[PDB]
C-alpha cells in the first residue's frame, strides 16, 4: 500500500 | 526560435483518464490477482486539473476505465473539432507494464495505440498542433538502481508534433504515495505551475522534472525513478498564462 503502479 | 501558437481560450482539451479500482482485473486476469487499487490517484487528477485549468485548458476527467472504455473516449476526442484549439493534452493514470497501460479490467492498451489515435490523418483539426501525453504507470517490475554522484500546400509527417512524457524508462516501476500522489505527476505539476509563468518551454520543464524525480528514493527497495520524455515537436512549446 505505501508504495507503485 | 519558432514557437507553437498558444493563444486560444480555452487552449484545448486536457483529458484525464484516472484509474483507481482494479477489482475487475483482480477477478478476471489470473496474473493480476493481487494488483492493488491505486489509492491516492485522485490527488494527481486534482493537481492536473488545477494546473491545466490555470493554463487555460478545459479539463475532461474520466474515472475507472476499462481498455474498451479508454478507446471509446479517445475516439470521441479524435472525432471532435479541435479547429478552435491550439493544443491537446491527454493524461493517463493507471497501472502498466512494458509499453502498455492497464484498463481497470486488466486488459492491456499499448501506449502507441493511444497516441496514434491523434495523428494528423486521424485528427486533421489537430494537424500542426502539439499533442501532449503524460503517462503515469509502471513500465515493468524492475527497480531502477541508484548510482553515487557528487552533490551539485505543404506537408509534414503524420506523427509530427507529439510530446510523450513517461513517468519511467522502460522495464521499471514508478511510484505512487497514497497520501500525496505520484512522484512524477506531483513533480510535473509543481514545475509547470512555477515555470510556465516564466515562459519556460515544456522540454526545459520536463528536464527539471527529470532532475527532481531523480533525487527521490524508495528506501525499502533502494529504488529510484527515471522519467523519460520523447518527442516529435518541431517548435518550442510554451503554455502562457
Amino acid at each position: 500500500x505505501d508504495x507503485x503502479x | 526560435d519558432k514557437v507553437y501558437q498558444m493563444k486560444s481560450k480555452p487552449r484545448g482539451y486536457c483529458l484525464i483518464i484516472n484509474n483507481h479500482n482494479f477489482a475487475k482485473a483482480r477477478e478476471k486476469v489470473p496474473k493480476l490477482h493481487s494488483i492493488r487499487d491505486r489509492n491516492g490517484t485522485h490527488l494527481d487528477a486534482g493537481a492536473l486539473t488545477t494546473t491545466f485549468e490555470e493554463l487555460h485548458f478545459e479539463i475532461k476527467p474520466h474515472d475507472d476505465c476499462t481498455v474498451e472504455q479508454i478507446y471509446e473516449i479517445l475516439k470521441i476526442y479524435q472525432l471532435m473539432d479541435h479547429s478552435n484549439m491550439d493544443c491537446f493534452i491527454c493524461c493517463i493514470l493507471s497501472h502498466g507494464d512494458k509499453g502498455i497501460i492497464y484498463g481497470t479490467d486488466g486488459q492491456e492498451a499499448p501506449i502507441y495505440e493511444l497516441t496514434s489515435q491523434f495523428t494528423g490523418l486521424k485528427c486533421p483539426s489537430l494537424a500542426g498542433k502539439p499533442k501532449v501525453f503524460f503517462i503515469q504507470a509502471c513500465q515493468g517490475d524492475n527497480y531502477q538502481k541508484g548510482i553515487p554522484v557528487e552533490t551539485d500546400t505543404r506537408y509534414i509527417p503524420d506523427e509530427a508534433d507529439f510530446l510523450l512524457g513517461m513517468a519511467t524508462v522502460n522495464n521499471c516501476v514508478s511510484y505512487r504515495n497514497p497520501a500525496e500522489g505520484t512522484w512524477y505527476i506531483q513533480s510535473l505539476c509543481q514545475s509547470l505551475r512555477e515555470r510556465c509563468p516564466r515562459g519556460d518551454d515544456i522540454l526545459t520543464i520536463l528536464t527539471e522534472v527529470n532532475y527532481e524525480v531523480s533525487n527521490k528514493d524508495d528506501k525499502k527497495n533502494m529504488g529510484k525513478q527515471m522519467p523519460q520524455p520523447t518527442f516529435t515537436l518541431r517548435k518550442k512549446l510554451v503554455f502562457p498564462s
